[PDB]
DNA sequence: GGGGTTTTGGGG
DNA sequence: GGGTTTTGGG
DNA sequence: GGGGTTTTGGGG
């Protein structure tokens, strides 16, 4: 069994092509978790692996409501609770975005958060970019292999097999390498973008505008 | 400069000693805070090296250096235990019992590094020959001098060292923790197991396939960067890893920026016995291949003995720099892994084709055997590490009608409408390459264009 | 000039 | 020092 | 004091 919540989440939407709603409603419980860090980078952790959470413009201010003299950007080291959450998978660039693999993030939308203060939370191994984790991005990868094994399987008709002629003697035949291509999908660019999940987008906020806008 | 014993270099001087040593053990040069960077090691000689041999079960005795730095690069890579190193300006003290030697590199101190083997471990990575047996193959400060008087001092060091390494384990059992109890740890342990196989999960992740002496099988996640020496079937020592009590789907072991996976010297005893008495393991495969979706990876090939010590080439390079780049134009062979999106043609059935060497044309076999010599005519979809974001798939063939490849299947082309037996393994395969995680460890060759495969079996 | 360091103001 | 950075090899 | 560098005798 999985002992960790952000694992075992991620994983199941990963596993129901990113739907939200497939995955187990057993584990849309409240989510209580340390926070690492705050600035420049928000990131929790539930116990065992941290992860980015975005926070909305509402969010952000009912935060604020019922708690004016605290400072979001400076949670560090201090608790927070999670009543009112949704995760959501979106394309991005992991070359960039270092909470994301395979330029694939999955999101941890939050609505509305508490600032559990100065309660003592308890001692728990090094917390790891979940992103980073071997089971995880194997988990991603086969996501990934599943979209691009169905998109090749439609796209590629006709066993327009390699003649054999050209391979059969040939001393005097020479050629270039790049006759083996094979193009996947009708994607646009070199990057391959046939997936079938509906790529969720809720406007959060940069964890930058939550800085200035407690201390320009 | 005066060269001073790790056994009898003071205590109560509490003045700068330099020395030479042999390096067992090391952490990764590592960073502490917003200035500092560190690297402990532990360090032996001809007088310090041993324990107690009477209740101590043959222990290994030694020495601490931990060398301070306000930068990365001034601080030590320790790859390889057995190798040598040279510190001027080192303050001994005694830390919980054991002679503790500290240099302030971000000062005055400074270290150098020697190969007690014919070439470093980079070196050996690059297939680069030593200038000489007395230039160290790295050293911090701009500069570093090796007086006439020292090449005896290193030469005869660099002897025990040997002497050393393949009289005793150097790494005894006091050191390490064994896998099948990694899971007892409370917190990190060190391991020495040997690599079963390094998986190429990503642009810049290797998978290590560890085993130890008790059986064990881990997984560990070792960056490409950090870690270029790692090689299958060698034996290393991984300094300070964790049990990932959230892997169910398979052991896997943790390591940190400051961890470091160490290997061993030639003359090392601990490594070749361990080398010669780790096998092999396909278990987790083999278990793998029963369920639906394997997080565990699964290299179906293996490469005639022949080509087992061949660089692999990535189909990066194999289909889009082959033609261009001068040292990939003089080769027409090469080793390579990926995995099958798809296998060529569909229908099974028509696997085996017939060929007629005369019109090289070939044709289906679905209406007697006159169409002539029996051949495989595969054309395999596939797509590695260095080209998964990309929109493509590599062609990859195996047509055997000159006999490259033709027991790729461990099945003699035949008539596949005709013989169930032969139709029907190659139905399985089919099924095992195209799964998730099942890899392709395959050496090609380059005709026309095109890779076909050629000494490459499966072992499922 | 500025570190580290202890020389705590002055060599080369 | 048997340890935890951002460079998010470190 | 002593590097390394240039400040070329003096800060902290
Ligand atoms: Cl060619
Ligand atoms: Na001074
Ligand atoms: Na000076
Ligand atoms: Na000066």
């Amino acid at each position: 069994q999985q002992q960790s919540a952000f694992k075992q989440l991620y994983t199941e939407l990963f596993n129901n092509e990113g739907d939200f709603s497939k995955v187990s409603s057993n584990l849309k419980k409240p989510l209580k978790c340390y926070v690492k860090e705050s600035y420049p980078h928000f990131l929790v952790t539930d116990g065992y692996f941290f992860v980015a959470p975005y926070f909305t413009k509402e969010a952000v201010n009912e935060f604020h409501a019922k708690f004016p003299n605290v400072n979001i950007v400076d949670l560090t080291d201090k608790v927070i609770v999670i009543n009112n959450w949704s995760l959501e998978l979106r394309r991005v660039n992991s070359a960039e975005v270092f909470t994301s693999y395979a330029n694939l993030e999955a999101r941890l939308i939050v609505h509305s958060f508490k600032p559990n203060l100065q309660e003592r939370l308890n001692p728990t191994r090094y917390p790891v970019n979940l992103f980073r984790d071997d089971e995880f991005k194997t988990t991603i990868q086969h996501f990934r292999h599943t979209a691009l094994q169905a998109a090749i399987n439609k796209t590629v008709k006709g066993d327009n097999l390699v003649d054999i002629s050209k391979v059969a003697d040939a001393a005097g035949k020479k050629g270039k390498v790049d006759a083996g291509i094979v193009k996947a999908s009708a994607s646009k660019g070199d990057e391959f973008s046939d997936f079938s999940f509906k790529e969720g987008n809720t406007a959060t906020l940069k964890i930058a505008d939550i800085f200035v806008q407690e201390k320009g | 400069y005066e060269y001073v014993e790790l056994a009898k270099a003071s205590l109560t001087s509490a003045q700068p000693q330099h020395f030479y040593a042999v390096v067992i053990d090391a952490t990764f040069p590592y960073k502490t805070n917003q200035e500092r960077y560190i690297c402990s090691l532990k360090i032996v000689d001809p007088t310090l090296y041993l324990k107690q041999q009477k209740g101590a079960g043959d222990a290994s005795d030694y020495a601490t250096l931990v060398l301070y730095a306000k930068r990365f690069e001034d601080l030590p890579i320790i790859h390889r235990a057995g190798d040598i190193i040279r510190v001027h300006r080192a303050t001994l003290r005694l830390y919980n019992g054991q002679r503790q030697f500290n240099a302030n590199v971000f000062y005055s101190s400074s270290w150098a590094l020697f190969s007690t083997d014919k070439r470093s471990v980079t070196q050996e990575i690059n297939n680069q020959d030593a200038v000489s047996d007395t230039t160290p193959f790295s050293f911090s400060s701009k500069h570093a001098t090796i007086e006439k008087n020292e090449i005896s001092i290193l030469q005869n060091l660099r002897k025990w060292a040997n002497q050393y390494f393949s009289s005793y384990s150097v790494i005894s059992s006091d050191m390490y923790t064994a896998l099948n109890k990694a899971q007892a740890q409370k917190g990190d342990f060190d391991v020495v197991a040997k690599i079963l196989q390094v998986h190429e999960l990503d642009e810049y992740t290797n998978e290590l396939k560890l085993k130890d002496a008790s059986g064990q099988v881990f997984y560990t996640l070792s960056l490409k960067l950090k870690f270029p020496h790692v090689r299958t079937g060698e034996v290393v020592r991984i300094r300070s890893a964790t049990y990932d009590e959230t892997s169910t789907q398979k052991k896997v072991l943790i390591l940190s920026h400051y961890s470091n996976i160490i290997t061993f010297i030639q003359s090392s005893k601990l490594a070749k016995e361990l080398r010669a008495k780790i096998q092999d393991d396909h278990s987790v495969e083999v278990a793998s291949l029963k369920k639906n979706v394997s997080l565990n990876a699964v290299v179906l090939t293996e490469v005639d003995k022949k080509h087992a010590a061949l660089p692999s080439t990535s189909l990066q390079d194999l289909f889009h720099h082959a033609d261009s780049d001068k040292e990939l134009q003089a080769q027409d062979t090469f080793r390579t892994q990926f995995y099958v999106t798809k296998i060529e043609p569909s229908d099974v059935k028509e696997w085996v084709k017939g060929y007629d060497r005369k019109t090289k044309k070939s044709s289906s076999l679905k209406g007697a055997s006159g169409k002539g010599d029996n051949i495989f005519q595969v054309q395999f979809l596939v797509k590695d590490a260095s080209t998964q974001l990309n929109n493509n798939t590599y062609r990859v063939l195996l047509y055997t009608q000159d006999g490259l490849g033709a027991n790729f299947f461990n099945v003699k082309a035949d008539n596949l409408h005709k013989n169930a037996d032969a139709r029907k393994k190659l139905e399985d395969s089919a099924e095992l390459l195209t799964k998730f995680n099942s890899y392709v460890d395959a050496v090609v060759e380059r005709r026309n264009g095109f890779y076909l495969i050629k000494d490459t079996k499966l072992i499922y």
